[PDB]
């Protein structure tokens, strides 16, 4: 159809909601990933290290 | 098995060192015997020797 200026008003809500959710989505559902993956990790090295 | 590997091995350390150490327990009562039988024996052959 015929470009608007939409094309502007659109870029605002896009580039910010990026960063209101990287600033405060994003690392801390990684947290949740990495703090259940370094406990993951130890039953591992325990049994390892319990059969030597 | 991280509270395995302290709680029965220890106890396979202590009981093999109980038995690596009354094992020679018993070597030195027979070590008694012997060295009480070793002159027992002699002092008898010493008075035939003297009588012959």
């Amino acid at each position: 159809m015929n470009l608007n200026a939409t094309i502007l008003g659109q870029a605002i809500a896009f580039v910010l909601f990026v960063l209101f959710a990287m600033k405060y989505v994003w690392p801390p559902l990684m947290a949740a990933i990495e703090k259940r993956q370094k406990e993951i990790a130890d039953g591992l090295a325990s049994a390892e290290r319990a059969h030597k | 098995d991280l509270d395995l590997a302290k709680a029965s091995a220890t106890d396979q350390l202590k009981k093999a060192k109980a038995e690596a150490q009354v094992i020679i327990e018993q070597a030195n009562k027979r070590r008694s015997q012997i060295l009480d039988e070793a002159k027992a024996e002699a002092e008898q052959e010493r008075t035939k020797i003297v009588a012959q």
